[PDB]
């Protein structure tokens, strides 16, 4: 996020951390539950990459995270990579996350919900801070 | 879902 | 316009 | 990357409207955000997009793309979830 | 490709169509081999998607192709999607494809492989012809 | 996307002078070919940039990122395969 | 600058 | 590899 502030820790607690193997981080995702993570199809997860829920500073070694291991990936067939178009991917998580002060999930609307323009909301990630 | 334990301060 |  | 989570509050802007940024780039199942002295950027993608509705954080959004350079004066398009909620609700229940 | 030209009919014969499960054709890939095929890593390609190799013209239902299942993705993991640096994916066939006039393997350089500017190279696929 | 296949022959360019258009976007693993009157587009990336090399078609570049309007006057970027080979090599015979 |  | 049973035509 450019110009964003930094969150008080655990405020946000479906925001997970897709990393590689590697443990670096490449795209956010949101817990809807304890076994299911949405994120973006255009993320281009595999099985090989690690879902870390619990995780406010990356460079911590001293944060119970969780890492999570990633049983199957969902990527919506409506899909269409050249557009963007219907941008959404589903992870079911091999080992379930384990829900508490820091880890819950967010809630989903009713397809008919109805979300202003005008309407100030948040977004949240460790995307980059400057271009 | 939706109500986290501790508080978003924006 | 990029992806994120 | 930063170490630490970041957030930013930003406005909901109309497909109508964000189209005058994007022309037809702008599609039914997106829905953009910003053009507010934030923006979204790389390695925020795939993250939350989130809206207080009867005081519980209900996902609109899902960080798909925007500006090549993160310019704070274009708005960030974003998955829209009311268009694909029918779709997860389906994935969820046959598996 | 804009201002390309239409290729003779079995010509390329690495090249394959990923194509979702409902036949979109998404990105393409190159056959190295009867097990494997080369394809980007920003492309996102899941085991539910579909190599199709021996294909000219994606409208016919006469010509003889091969629809090949994936059995594993493996992204590099030096891939850096934020810079879509080392953008690079290998798929693993569960069906190896039968190599005939139409299907056949490209060869791969080495390392030290020395490729001059100036020099003229062929690029081929289903892409856009116009924006 | 055009329903049957397409080709076009393209020259390489060098990083250095690939950077005069992408700037730092240039990375060692990219090979940068065109800006020559054709493009790589939408649905051609993962395919392939071959050049011939003692008779044989082999594998130089994969059609990766470049113009957002798939521009004629612009270099197309690809991976790098020579890059990348000890990659592949590795894979193949881990697997 | 988009991916293809 | 690389050798074509249908030559390219370019």
């Amino acid at each position: 996020i450019v110009n964003g502030e930094e969150a008080v820790p655990g405020s946000w607690p479906w925001q997970v951390s897709l990393q590689d193997k590697t443990g670096f981080h490449f795209c956010g995702g949101s817990l809807i539950n304890e076994n299911w993570v949405v994120t973006a199809a255009h993320c281009g997860v595999t099985t090989s990459d690690v879902v870390v829920a619990g995780e406010f500073d990356q460079g911590s070694s001293s944060e119970k995270i969780q890492k999570l291991k990633i049983a199957k990936v969902f990527k919506n067939s409506k899909y269409n990579s050249l557009t963007i178009n219907n941008d959404i991917t589903l992870l079911k998580l091999s080992t379930a996350a384990s829900f508490s002060q820091t880890v819950s999930a967010v809630c989903l609307p009713s397809a008919s919900d109805d979300f202003a323009a005008g309407t100030t909301c948040v977004t949240t990630g460790w995307g980059l801070t400057r271009y | 879902c939706g109500v986290p334990a501790i508080q978003p301060v924006l | 316009p990029g992806a994120y | 990357t930063p170490d630490r989570l970041q957030q930013a509050s930003l406005p909901l802007l109309s497909n109508t409207n964000c189209k005058k940024y994007w022309g037809t780039k702008i599609k039914d199942a997106m829905i953009c955000a910003g053009a507010s002295g934030v923006s979204s950027c790389m390695g925020d993608s795939g993250g939350p997009l989130v809206c207080k509705k009867n005081g519980a954080w209900t996902l609109v959004g899902i960080v798909s793309w925007g500006s090549s350079t993160c310019s704070t004066s274009t708005p960030g398009v974003y998955a829209r979830v009311t268009a694909l909620v029918n779709w997860v609700q389906q994935t969820l229940a046959a598996n």
